[PDB]
């Protein structure tokens, strides 16, 4: 009994938008949930016909209009997660959930140095690349895994690319896609 | 349990008489009214969670001062207990409609209410405002029929008058 | 005491639950045949005088030792008391039939009767014989099968109420 | 603070009986067992206030909840089917007012064939000298393949020192051959360290969970139970 549009919204830092969760019947209160990478739901908001702020977010609820809104501003890296809206609508007995929204934040690279080295395999790190390029069948490419040195405050997005056929090397891992012209040859 | 049946049997028992036509006339009245009361008891049984949960909210809206420290309802455990009492009162009103008299109300909630609330420092007007709001939503014929609403409102006015 | 309606409530209290639909439907059958219940009860009350004298004289005839010297129904003082309390038992049975529950019979008459009858020396063998005659008389009056007394009543069945009366008189005989 | 339940993981075959127990330490009185399916859709399965069931969402009779105390709520499932494979979530809250506090949750896996589980092979590579000399940084890589199910937690212990910084495990696997029965699932992990730590002279431990003593493993194949295999890398 909850319709959510759009399903996903990936916003750059500074761009302004809102998140909405709609209901068909009168609801006393709405609980907002955050799902981490491990899949655990951490309580985010708990309000009943009011406004609550926590960090850079804000929520609202109008019982007469039967809707709730969520606004995000200046998204940080640590705020990655899945957004869930739960309403106690109906017979005021059970919690009903929405579809969900996934948001991921990419870091800013001060000095990109695109280069690929060959590491000997006993018995290939595509780092410092442009985040504007997307990846998709027959290519074995894993998702970008985030690292962060909390001492030096250096962030980077790095990926691994391997295969089982010996005829393929790490030099042409990004062959099916459109590689940038910034590639450097030895 | 005071009702139509026990009142006449107790009256006949005291005088040492067999049940006469006067006593059988009283029980006949129960047959006519039992149709209306048992509709109101069915309606309340299937929607007690919604009635009780909205009734408690109206009490706290009228008296925000119960939230202050040092008063009844000053913590989350206390506030839950407030809703639990309203459920008990709405449960006995369901018993009153089924029994047909003020029996279950008198011997289970009203008998010692004066001493208990005074000792525990529970204001009586907090419970009154809970039932006044419930009696105000009650409308005809969307909720129940014309006669069922009269029977239900009769039990609620009985409860309020004891707390007045 | 507790009537048919109040017995349902007391049972639902022990579980702290509202009166469910299943129990409410059982009450609706009780109300629908409520005219039969008053129609039954009136038959018992209207003949209460002759039912008791059926029992007491019937119990004596089969056991002549009651009226012999030294018996417990010898003089007029004992005979009058036998009629007086035997009618009390029938009075409380009509309360149980009218109310639809046997709680009134157990609490106000059957509570402590057995220990009293022992103190007075009343025989238990003879007392239950008199009661068992009263049950047979009431059931025959309830079903409208009395040999010499007819009452005009619309055609129907009363096996439900006759089974009710028989069980109530059995409770009295089982207690003492 | 939070709600903790045991056991953490449990995998069984068709015909077995499973039971997860949840305990909560707050002053709460109402517990729920949420059955989130493979589509990550949460539908309430049981709710218990004190000793009385209060919610029955057309649950089939095979599922039977057994509750002893207000801090305990168990579930015994009979005639278990493979299609009942899902993640089960324990919740606790006050009945009338208050927010629901959730627990970590339990994952249940049902196997079509019990012979499709194989021991993993773990290999750790060495840092590249050219990369460390050019970028002043070294990164270690650990890879685990041929394992089942995804019940792994990777931790790195640097010379017996517990560290909670610089750990990254893949959230989801990648299927290699779609529609080819049950494809193998593997996830990789990465370890970014400082130049000084690597320059001055460390164990990828892959936790495994499988069957228990309550299941009969009388097959010819060796039991892939937890054992002590130790590798070193600089
Ligand atoms: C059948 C009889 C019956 C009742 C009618 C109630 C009566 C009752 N309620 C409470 C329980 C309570 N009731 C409240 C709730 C309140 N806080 C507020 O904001 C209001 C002023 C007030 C209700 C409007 C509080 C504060 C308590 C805790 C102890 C107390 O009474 O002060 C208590 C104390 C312990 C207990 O929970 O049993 C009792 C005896 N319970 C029963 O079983
Ligand atoms: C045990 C007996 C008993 C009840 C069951 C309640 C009946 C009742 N009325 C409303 C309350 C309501 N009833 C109406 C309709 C109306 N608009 C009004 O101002 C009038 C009250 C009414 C004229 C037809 C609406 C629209 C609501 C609000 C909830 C909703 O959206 O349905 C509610 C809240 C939710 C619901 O609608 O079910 C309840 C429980 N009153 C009692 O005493
Ligand atoms: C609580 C219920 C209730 C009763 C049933 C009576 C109980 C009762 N009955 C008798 C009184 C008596 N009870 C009987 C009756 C009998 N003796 C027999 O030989 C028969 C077998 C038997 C038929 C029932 C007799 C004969 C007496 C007088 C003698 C005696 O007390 O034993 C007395 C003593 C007072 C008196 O003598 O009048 C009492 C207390 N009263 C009540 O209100
Ligand atoms: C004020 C007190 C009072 C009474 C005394 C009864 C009187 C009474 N009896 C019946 C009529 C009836 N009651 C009986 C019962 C009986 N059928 C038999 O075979 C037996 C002889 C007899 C019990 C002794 C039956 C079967 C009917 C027919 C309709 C019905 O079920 O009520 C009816 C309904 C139809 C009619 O008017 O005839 C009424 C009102 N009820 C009351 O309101
Ligand atoms: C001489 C001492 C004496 C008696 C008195 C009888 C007592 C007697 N008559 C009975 C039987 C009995 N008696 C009556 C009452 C009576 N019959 C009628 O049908 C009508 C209209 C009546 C008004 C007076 C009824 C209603 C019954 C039940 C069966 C019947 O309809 O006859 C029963 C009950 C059966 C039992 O319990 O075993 C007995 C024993 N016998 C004796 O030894």
């Amino acid at each position: 009994q909850v319709e959510q549009s759009p399903s996903a919204l990936s916003l750059h830092e500074g761009t302004s938008s809102a998140l909405r969760c709609n209901f068909t019947t009168t609801t006393r209160s709405v609980q907002w949930f955050r799902q981490n990478s491990r899949g655990s739901l951490i309580n985010l908001f708990y309000l009943a016909s009011g406004t609550k702020e926590n960090g850079r977010l804000k929520s609202a609820f109008d019982s007469k209009e039967l809707y709730s809104t969520l606004h995000i501003r200046d998204a940080q890296l640590e705020d990655s997660g899945t957004y869930f809206c739960a309403a106690e609508a109906g017979s005021f007995n059970k919690l009903t959930f929405g579809a969900g929204t996934r948001l991921a934040v990419s870091p800013y690279i001060q000095n990109p140095d695109p280069a690929v080295y060959q590491l000997r395999d006993s018995k290939c790190l595509f780092t410092d690349f442009d985040s504007q390029t997307n990846v998709s069948s027959d290519v074995y490419i894993t998702d970008k895994c985030v690292l962060d040195m909390r001492s030096m405050d250096f962030k980077s997005n790095s990926a691994v690319a391997w295969s089982n056929k010996s005829d393929f090397a790490c030099a042409n891992a990004f062959n099916n896609s459109i590689i940038p012209e910034d590639t450097f040859f030895p | 349990m005071k009702s139509v049946i026990t009142t006449t049997i107790s009256a006949a028992d005291a005088a040492g008489r067999f049940p006469s036509s006067s006593d059988l006339e009283s029980v006949q009245g129960n047959i006519q009214r039992a149709a209306s009361r048992l509709e109101a008891a069915e309606k309340l049984a299937g929607n007690h969670e919604a009635v009780v949960k909205e009734a408690g909210d109206a009490c706290f809206a009228k008296y925000p001062y119960l939230k202050n420290p040092g008063e009844a309802g000053d913590s989350q455990e206390k506030i839950n207990k407030c809703y639990r009492d309203i459920d008990h009162y709405m449960r006995l009103i369901n018993y009153s409609l089924v029994v047909g008299g003020t029996g279950p109300l008198d011997e289970w909630c009203i008998a010692g209410a004066r001493e208990v609330y005074r000792a525990l420092n529970l204001p009586g007007s907090s419970y009154i405002a809970a039932f006044v709001f419930t009696r105000d939503r009650l409308c005809v014929p969307r909720d129940m029929s014309a006669q069922a609403a009269v029977e239900f409102s009769g039990a609620l006015d009985y409860v309020i008058n004891s707390l007045c | 005491m507790l009537d048919a309606f109040s017995r349902v409530v007391v049972n639902s209290d022990s579980k702290a639950a509202y009166v469910s639909g299943s129990d409410l439907q059982a009450l609706k059958t009780f109300i629908a045949d409520g005219n039969k219940r008053l129609d039954a009860v009136n038959s018992i009350v209207s003949n209460a005088s002759c039912i008791v004298s059926d029992a007491v004289s019937g119990m004596i005839c089969e056991n002549p030792g009651l009226i012999a010297p030294g018996g417990n129904c010898y003089t007029n003082r004992r005979m009058a008391a036998c009629l007086r309390d035997g009618e009390i038992i029938l009075r409380y049975t009509s309360y149980a039939l009218l109310a639809g529950d046997s709680s009134v019979l157990e609490d106000r008459c059957l509570n402590g009767l057995k220990e009293t009858y022992i103190a007075l020396g009343v025989p238990t063998n003879s007392t239950v014989r008199a009661v068992s005659i009263m049950k047979s008389s009431a059931v025959a009056f309830i079903s409208n099968t009395a040999s010499q007394r007819k009452m005009a009543t619309a055609d129907g069945d009363c096996s439900a109420l006759s089974s009710e009366v028989a069980s109530y008189c059995d409770k009295v005989s089982a207690a003492i | 603070t939070a709600v903790f339940q045991t056991p953490n993981y449990h995998v069984t075959q068709v015909g077995n009986e499973v039971s997860f127990n949840c305990k909560q330490t707050l002053g709460h009185d109402t517990m729920y067992w949420y059955k989130q399916d493979s589509k990550k859709l949460l539908k309430i399965m049981f709710s218990y206030n004190n000793k009385q069931l209060i919610v029955n969402e057309t649950v089939p009779r095979r599922f039977s909840p057994q509750s002893s105390d207000k801090a305990h709520l168990n579930l015994r499932i009979k005639s278990v089917e493979p299609e009942d494979s899902a993640v089960y979530l324990c919740a606790s809250s006050f009945r009338w007012v208050g927010e629901q506090y959730f627990g970590p949750g339990t994952r249940l896996t049902v196997l079509e064939d019990l012979k499709n589980v194989f021991p993993p092979e773990v290999a750790v590579f060495e840092p590249s000298a050219a990369a460390a000399s050019h970028t002043q940084k070294a990164t270690l890589v650990c890879l685990a393949t041929g394992f089942y199910p995804d019940h792994v937690e990777l931790s790195w212990w640097v010379n017996g020192k517990e560290v909670h910084s610089g750990v990254c495990t893949d959230p989801q696997p990648l299927k290699e051959q779609p529609a080819l029965n049950d494809s193998r699932y593997a996830l990789s992990s990465r370890l970014r360290v400082s130049a000084t730590f690597w320059q001055n002279p460390f164990r990828c431990q892959v936790q495994f969970y499988g069957l228990s003593e309550n299941d009969e493993w009388t097959q010819d194949r060796a039991k892939p139970v937890t054992q002590i295999v130790s590798a070193e890398a600089w």
